[PDB]
This record gives structure tokens, C-alpha cells and sequence, in this order.
């Protein structure tokens, strides 16, 4: 049957779940000699396809309780005044197997009312649910599952105490987990040698298990088609040998996440960044600076506890666009090993069009769901931006959303997890009051990358490049004088696009001689150009520029020393 | 435009519509087939959110087509209308030192207009000369205007004109050396 | 190859070591204006004057003490602007003339520029 292998994805979720079932299951009788209160209910809550249903019935079959599925529109479809009867049917049937699992998919049926409450049956049936969760007598060890797209989606008295107390988000699957997943859907195909999924699965991302499990079969039906077909020798059974001797290539693979069209793209990722310090060649100040801010914390919260001081939990990065902001707090984040959750500019700007500000509520509480989490902030300005900045509105700074992230976060810190990282390349702009105490007030200044961490940014630019070692790069980094991190990523790209639009050219040429003089033998020089040389770069670099006037570095230099340590207690000497 | 350009809003240059299509933007790319191409006859007053990476970033500027780009231009324009092999058009093209596009494309039509005119006032006159004075024998010498000639031609480039002035070619030649590749880095060399 | 000429035509006068290489300096110089060129080079011929005054006197002060003391070697503490004291003049590198600057040069260039389509235009043969 389906188990903890057949779950795929990784996404430690499962692993709570099962910490929360087994000693209600696993040892149902331990909860009989000792006086203490078992989940009740769980909310699994996801976007569909992620496996929900097919979590409880693995939890099921592992911990051997009765699992029992309540269809969501397999009752609504029943006609009224016998639908009711049905589902109390279920709960009683499930009453007699203890213990047992009652799994209602697709709970946004049953019970949608989110106080709207259209009709008149359905408030029945959510009313008479109502009074049979609220009805366990605690007796056996029944635990209610539900599965919804969302927790608001529910009728509110769904999610009250004891009728489902505790919610988990099974959320999209990562690279690692979609990598499990497409594992778990290619192990009777006979894959090929040349796929290995890894690359498949880093360029899966935006696809749900189903969209795992549509785009493995929609490769395979590619290489049905492609072979097999030609041949034509089909019965009523194919044979068994002549299907397997065909093996899925990248080929088929590429084409089908081509035409994959994931269910979910615009869905918000928390995922652990794999972004690491090596990417970021320098900000040794910085990255100790960070490291202590949020790392300490956790790390040794009890030498936190003994002075009695609490750790700042927001951090604002102020400098020059392209200088690695994101990417620090990125590293940062995977460092402790916590969730990333980014919110861009243009999600700010809609919700300040739009006049939608309660998203705020749904992103911070998000974060605190996934924690540990770095909730980053990222361009905060935009929204001044927006409204101005030199003359602007006639009103002062404050702006619905930011006035909504700040009540956010006074109301936040109460979760010890959650940590807010704001980036932002106006800082003359921004709104004085997200700078207050309780708030992210430690500045961090981001400086254009010396020349070290220049070098450093092009070995990372162009570590997956195949880069001659003729073409010396501490040279180039030494000889951008001040270029930013974008700056030396437009160099190597351009660099990149010289070699592939030469060697596309060279060897179109190439071809074309074949084609016009036929070689008696034939005998392949291999590539022309097989690696990045010294030439590419040199035309690339023709083509450098400077991003980041010098102008807009000493306004940022203004700032930092506009947040100027004083200048008479440098020499402060206790009197002895 | 619309918000303005010169003095505009109060507000930067974001608005809802741009920030929607830069959030799909953003979104997109996941799709590997779909490619964004902007057009904009006023980048100085574009939003600078849609030239960051990611978003349009590769600017190509569209010059005023030369003397070869203006003769395949009257020859795209003219393949249908039936024109005279007499009238030369190598020579329209370069007489017309700064036509647009759109310019070259209206010369063509007037002198399509013209020439359509022409035929209608004269096949009815020729009409009326056979109700004034029924002829014995019909002899109909087909059409008197069969195909554009020279002086339908000239007659339209009388009223040729210039949509495009030598100010804004100037503005958009200001943004180009906008995108200056710097002034140092011409002769880098490495060593060696 | 200007500001390698700028740099030598500054230093002719001043006694400068062969081993310091000008035209690394030169070339490191992105964006230097003549002036700032020039200032670079006074800066360093300022730091090595400050040193050589600096260590004779201090050597002729400890000496002055015990009279005929120390023998009547003829050191020469610093002979020669030193590779340091190019270091020391860098440091303090600036550049006069912003990009913005030369931007609005190059545009009233352009301005003054023969307009355009008159490249292709010959005589008819
Ligand atoms: C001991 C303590 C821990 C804490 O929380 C620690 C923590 N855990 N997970 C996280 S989050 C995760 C980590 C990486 C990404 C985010 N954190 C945390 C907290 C603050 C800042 N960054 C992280 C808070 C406050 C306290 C205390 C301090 C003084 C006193 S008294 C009365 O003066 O003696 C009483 C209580
Ligand atoms: C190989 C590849 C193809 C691609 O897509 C190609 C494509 N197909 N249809 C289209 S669209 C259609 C064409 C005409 C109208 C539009 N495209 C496409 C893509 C981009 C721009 N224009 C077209 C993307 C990205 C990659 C890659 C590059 C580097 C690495 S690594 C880890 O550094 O080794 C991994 C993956
Ligand atoms: N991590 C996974 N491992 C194996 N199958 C998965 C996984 N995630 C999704 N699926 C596929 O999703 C299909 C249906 O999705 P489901 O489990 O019912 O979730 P939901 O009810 O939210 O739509 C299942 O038949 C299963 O094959």
C-alpha cells in the first residue's frame, strides 16, 4: 500500500504530522492511563495537487488507524435531508473502528460559509458538522483530517477550538522535494542514463506533485509516440520486453516541461535559499554583522536569556541597486538553515493601487506559519518612489502599506522566529517610522563589491560558464574601478552571448561547407570554440559600463553619515 | 502620456497597468517560450522598472530608414498599386531626405488617390461623351489611366511632407548616448 | 598613452626610481583629469620632501648629541621618490571631472555634430 515512500516532496511537514499521530495512534492505549487532550482535528490546507489526501492516507496505513474518506461533493451531491444522514453515517462508522482516521477532502464544500452563508441546506449541513466535530466525546481515538485550498476558504467555526485547532501547510513542493517527487514518479519506467532529473527537477520549479506526476507521463507519452509508432507491431497486449527496450530521453523530458503550464506559478514560495556566502565574495563586516543578528539568537538563546537583552529581529539594507542585497539576505537565510519568504516591489505597488492591504495580514502570518523564516522586505522605497520623492504627495511619508507591515510587525515578535530584512536604494525616502525601536532599525550599508569581492562576483557569474583559464579574471575585477554586482553580470552575459553567437556562426558555416563540398571522409574537428577566451572578454568588456553613478554613492554616503555616532565621546574613559 | 511627461503627476512613474504587466513579467520566463517586445516613442518617460534585468532590458533604437531602407520601403508600399516602369522610384527615395515610414506611406497614397481620381473624372466624362454623341460603332480604348505614372507621382510629392522633425531625432539620439559604454574602457587589453 | 604621457612629463623634473612602473599607475587611473594627474604626482613628491626632511633631521638630532659620535658616512635616507610613496599619493586619489559632466560635454559634441544622411550621399556617376 501507499507509505512514507510513497510521499514525496521532503517538505517536513509529514515529519510534524507524524509527530502529531503516532502516540494518538501509534499508542492509543498510552492516552487511556494518562489525563491529556490528542489532536482532534488537523487542517491540512495546500494548493491542489500537493499530495494532501494522499498524506492522510499514508499517515493512515503507517499507523494501521481505520482510514475513512468523507468526499466533500460526494455528500453535497446527495440529495437534502439525506446527506446529513450520510455523514453522520461516516462519523459513526468510524466511531467503530478505533481508532480511525476521518479524511474530508475538498472541506471548502461542505462547509464554505465564511459568514457569506448563502442558501439554506448548506447551513444545515455546516451546522450539523459543526455539532458532530464539537460532538467527540473523546472517547476512541477517531482524528478528524480535513483537506482546503485555504484556511479562510472554511467556515470560521471550522477553525475554532476542538473542532480543528491546528492547521498545516503541505505548500509546493521544493527542488529538493520536486526532485523526490519526480523520483517517486519515475522508478517503473526504465529512465534513461542520460536523464538524471536533476536538471529537470531545478528547471521544474512553479509544478505541484501532480504536475510532477503530468509532466513524467506527458515525457513518456512523448517517447511512445517517437517510437514504437514507426514500427506500427501492436496486439492486444504489448509486449513487455519490446516497451521496455525504449528509455526516456532529455529530449522528451525538455519538451514536456515545455508543455507543462504549472498549476500554481504565482503562488508564493517559502522555500531555503541555496544561495551561500561563496556567491557574495566580501562583506566580511557585514556577514559577521548579520550572522550575529540573526544567527546568535538561536544559536545560543541562552546566553541571550542571561543578559536579559532581546536580539533586534529587522534589519534594513540601504545601498547602490545591484551590490547583492537579496543575495545577502538570501545567504543569510541559508545559513541558519531558515525559510525565505521575498517580497518583491511590484507585490507592495499592487497592494497600494489596489487599496488591498489585508495581504499584509497573509504574508506575515504565512512567515510565521514557515518559521524558521527571513521574511525580506525587498525594495521597500518603491511605494515612495511611487507617490514622488523630491516633492511627492502633500501628505508626509506614511503610506497604507508600510502603515500595515508596521502594524504587522508591532504585532509580531511575539512568534521568536519570524525575521524582518528590508532593502531599499532610497533611503532618504523611506518612512522614518519603520526605523523605530521594535522595528528595523539596525541599518546595514551594502558598498559597491571591492575589488576582492568583484573577483569573487565573477567567479560566480561564470562558475557554470566554461571559462578558459587563459583569460585572467583578478585582472578584470581589479580593472572595473566601480562596477556593481549587476555591472559585472551584464559583462559576463554579454561575454557568454559573443562565444555562443560565434561558435553558432562558425560552425553554421562550418556545415554549410560540408553541404557544399562533400568531404570523401568525414571527420568532426569537434567545437571551434569549446570555452569562453580571452577575445570574447575583451570585446564583452568594450561594452562595460558604469551602472552606479558616483553622484548617487555619495548620497548614500551622506546617509551613512547621517547616522553619525556623535563626535565627543569617542574618548569616553570611566573615571578610575 | 496620459498622466503626462512634461510636469505629469505628483507621483514617480509607476502606475497600475506597468506594475501589473511587471508582475507577470516577473512571474513569467517560468513558460520559456513567451517573448515580451516593447515599443515606445517616448523612453525618456518610460518607467526605469521595465529596463532592469529580467524585464526589457535589451533597448534597440529604430533610425529613420536610409536611402535603401526608404526604397524598399516604396516598393512594400507600392507592390499592389499597379506602377508605371517609367517612374524611377530609386530616385523618390533619395530626394526624400528624412521621410518616416508613415511619410513614405502617405506619398504613396495620394498618389494612389490621385491617380484613382484621374481615371473616375475621366471614364465618366468619356461616359457622357458617348450618351451626348452616340457613336455608330463601339470601340471601347480600354482604360485611359491603366497604371500610376511620373506625374501622379510628383503631383503627391508636391504634398510631401515631413511628420518627423530633426528636434526629436535629436532627443532620441541624447537617449542613445544615454546608453554610453563608458570612455575608458575602449582599449582594454589583457595582460599578457 | 596621454595620461603614461602626462604622468612622465610631471616626473622629469622630480628624481623618480625606475622601479616604479608609471604606466601601471597610469593605466589605473581610469578617469583622471591632466589636474588630478598632476596632483597625484605633487602629493607624492610632497610625502617623499616630508620623509627625507622627517628622517635627516631625527638622524642629525640622535648625532648632534655626541659630538663626532657616529661616523661621517653621507647617507642619503631617501634619494628618490620610492614605489610607497606612489602608494601613499594614491590613496589620496581623486577624480575631479564626474561622469555627468562629461556627459553633458559629449552631448553639446553631438549637438555640434553634422546632423545625419549626408554619409551616404555621391555624386551621381
Ligand atoms: C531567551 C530568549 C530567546 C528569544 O528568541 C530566540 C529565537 N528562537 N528562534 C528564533 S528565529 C530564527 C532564527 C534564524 C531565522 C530566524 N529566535 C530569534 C529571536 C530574536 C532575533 N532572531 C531570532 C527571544 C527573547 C529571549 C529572552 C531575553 C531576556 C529575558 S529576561 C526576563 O530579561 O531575563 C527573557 C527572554
Ligand atoms: C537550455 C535552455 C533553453 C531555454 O529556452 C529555449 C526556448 N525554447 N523555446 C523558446 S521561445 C520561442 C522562440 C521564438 C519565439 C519565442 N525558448 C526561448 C528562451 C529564451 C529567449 N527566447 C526563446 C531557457 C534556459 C536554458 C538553460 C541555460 C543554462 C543552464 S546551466 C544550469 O547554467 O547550465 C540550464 C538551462
Ligand atoms: N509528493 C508526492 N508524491 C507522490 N504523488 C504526489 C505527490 N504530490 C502530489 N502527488 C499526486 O497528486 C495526485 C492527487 O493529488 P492529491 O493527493 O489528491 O492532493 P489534493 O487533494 O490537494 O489535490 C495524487 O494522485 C498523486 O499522484
Amino acid at each position: 500500500e501507499v507509505g512514507y515512500d510513497d510521499i514525496g516532496g521532503c517538505r517536513k511537514q509529514l515529519a510534524q504530522i507524524k509527530e502529531m499521530v503516532e502516540l494518538p495512534l501509534r499508542h492509543p492505549a498510552l492516552f487511556k492511563a494518562i489525563g491529556v487532550k490528542p489532536p482532534r482535528g488537523i487542517l491540512l490546507y495546500g494548493p491542489p495537487g500537493t499530495g494532501k489526501t494522499l498524506i492522510a492516507r499514508a499517515v493512515a496505513n503507517e499507523t494501521g488507524a481505520f482510514f475513512f474518506l468523507i468526499n466533500g461533493p460526494e455528500i453535497m451531491s446527495k440529495l437534502a435531508g439525506e446527506s446529513e444522514s450520510n455523514l453522520r453515517k461516516a462519523f459513526e462508522e468510524a466511531e467503530k473502528n478505533a481508532p480511525a482516521i476521518i479524511f474530508i477532502d475538498e472541506l471548502d464544500a461542505i462547509a464554505p460559509k465564511r459568514e457569506k452563508t448563502h442558501g439554506e441546506v448548506e447551513r444545515r449541513i455546516v451546522s450539523q458538522l459543526l455539532t458532530l466535530m464539537d460532538g467527540l466525546k473523546q472517547r476512541a481515538h477517531v482524528i478528524v483530517m480535513a483537506a482546503t485550498n485555504r484556511p479562510n476558504s472554511i467556515d470560521p467555526a471550522l477553525r475554532r477550538f476542538g473542532r480543528f485547532d491546528r492547521e498545516v501547510d503541505i505548500g509546493i513542493p521544493d527542488a529538493t522535494g520536486r526532485l523526490e517527487i519526480l523520483q517517486i514518479h519515475t522508478k517503473n519506467m526504465k529512465l534513461a542514463d542520460d536523464v538524471d532529473l536533476e536538471q529537470v527537477a531545478n528547471e521544474t520549479h512553479g509544478h505541484v506533485g501532480a504536475d510532477l506526476a503530468a509532466l513524467c507521463s506527458e515525457a513518456a507519452l512523448q517517447a511512445i509516440r517517437k517510437k514504437m509508432d514507426l514500427i506500427d507491431l501492436e496486439d492486444e497486449t504489448i509486449d513487455a520486453e519490446v516497451m521496455n527496450s525504449l528509455a526516456v530521453t532529455m529530449d522528451d523530458f525538455r519538451w514536456a516541461l515545455s508543455q507543462s503550464n504549472p498549476s500554481a506559478l504565482r503562488e508564493t514560495v517559502v522555500e531555503v535559499p541555496q544561495v551561500t556566502w561563496e556567491d557574495i565574495g566580501g562583506l566580511e563586516d557585514v556577514k559577521r554583522e548579520l550572522q550575529e543578528l540573526v544567527q546568535y539568537p538561536v544559536e545560543h538563546p541562552d546566553k541571550f536569556l542571561k543578559f536579559g537583552m532581546t536580539p533586534s529581529k529587522g534589519v534594513l539594507f540601504y545601498g547602490p541597486p545591484g551590490c547583492g542585497k537579496t543575495l545577502l539576505a538570501k545567504a543569510i537565510a541559508n545559513e541558519c538553515q531558515a525559510n525565505f519568504i521575498s517580497i518583491k516591489g511590484p507585490e507592495l505597488l499592487t497592494m497600494w493601487f489596489g487599496e488591498s492591504e489585508a495581504n499584509v495580514r497573509e504574508i506575515f502570518d504565512k512567515a510565521r506559519q514557515a518559521a524558521p523564516c527571513v521574511l525580506f522586505f525587498d525594495e521597500l522605497d518603491s511605494i515612495a518612489k511611487a507617490r514622488g520623492g523630491n516633492i511627492g504627495d502633500g501628505g508626509g511619508a506614511a503610506d497604507r502599506v508600510i502603515n500595515q507591515i508596521l502594524t504587522e510587525m508591532d504585532g509580531m515578535s511575539t512568534k521568536k522566529n519570524v525575521f524582518i530584512i528590508g532593502a531599499t536604494n532610497r533611503p532618504d525616502i523611506i518612512d522614518p517610522a519603520i526605523l523605530r525601536p521594535g522595528r528595523l532599525d539596525q541599518l546595514i550599508y551594502i558598498p559597491l563589491p571591492d575589488e576582492k569581492s568583484r573577483v569573487a562576483i565573477l567567479k560566480a557569474n561564470l562558475r557554470k560558464s566554461p571559462v578558459a583559464k587563459d583569460v585572467d579574471l583578478e585582472f578584470l575585477a581589479k580593472m572595473t574601478n566601480g562596477f556593481s554586482g549587476a555591472d559585472l553580470t551584464e559583462i559576463c552575459q554579454r561575454a557568454c552571448k559573443l562565444a555562443i553567437r560565434e561558435s553558432i556562426e562558425s560552425e553554421i558555416r562550418r556545415e554549410r561547407e560540408r553541404q557544399t563540398n562533400p568531404s570523401a571522409m568525414e571527420v568532426e574537428e569537434d567545437d571551434p570554440v569549446p570555452e569562453i577566451r580571452r577575445d570574447h572578454f575583451e570585446e564583452a568588456m568594450r561594452f562595460a559600463r558604469r551602472s552606479v553613478s558616483d553622484n548617487d554613492i555619495r548620497k548614500y554616503e551622506m546617509f551613512a553619515q547621517t547616522l553619525q555616532q556623535s563626535r565627543g565621546f569617542g574618548s569616553f574613559r570611566f573615571p578610575s | 502620456k496620459a498622466r503626462g511627461g512634461n510636469i505629469g503627476d505628483g507621483g514617480g512613474a509607476a502606475d497600475r497597468v506597468i506594475n501589473q504587466i511587471l508582475t507577470e513579467m516577473d512571474g513569467m520566463s517560468t513558460k520559456k517560450n513567451v517573448f515580451i517586445i516593447g515599443a515606445t516613442n517616448r523612453p525618456d518617460i518610460i518607467d526605469p522598472a521595465i529596463l532592469r534585468p529580467g524585464r526589457l532590458d535589451q533597448l534597440i533604437y529604430i533610425p529613420l530608414p536610409d536611402e535603401k531602407s526608404r526604397v524598399a520601403i516604396l516598393k512594400a508600399n507600392l507592390r499592389k498599386s499597379p506602377v508605371a516602369k517609367d517612374v524611377d522610384l530609386e530616385f523618390l527615395a533619395k530626394m526624400t531626405n528624412g521621410f518616416s515610414g508613415a511619410d513614405l506611406t502617405e506619398i504613396c497614397q495620394r498618389a494612389c488617390k490621385l491617380a484613382i481620381r484621374e481615371s473616375i473624372e475621366s471614364e465618366i466624362r468619356r461616359e457622357r461623351e458617348r450618351q451626348t454623341n452616340p457613336s455608330a460603332m463601339e470601340v471601347e480604348e480600354d482604360d485611359p489611366v491603366p497604371e500610376i505614372r511620373r506625374d501622379h507621382f510628383e503631383e503627391a510629392m508636391r504634398f510631401a511632407r515631413r511628420s518627423v522633425s530633426d528636434n526629436d531625432i535629436r532627443k532620441y539620439e541624447m537617449f542613445a548616448q544615454t546608453l554610453q559604454q563608458s570612455r575608458g574602457f575602449g582599449s582594454f587589453r589583457f595582460p599578457s
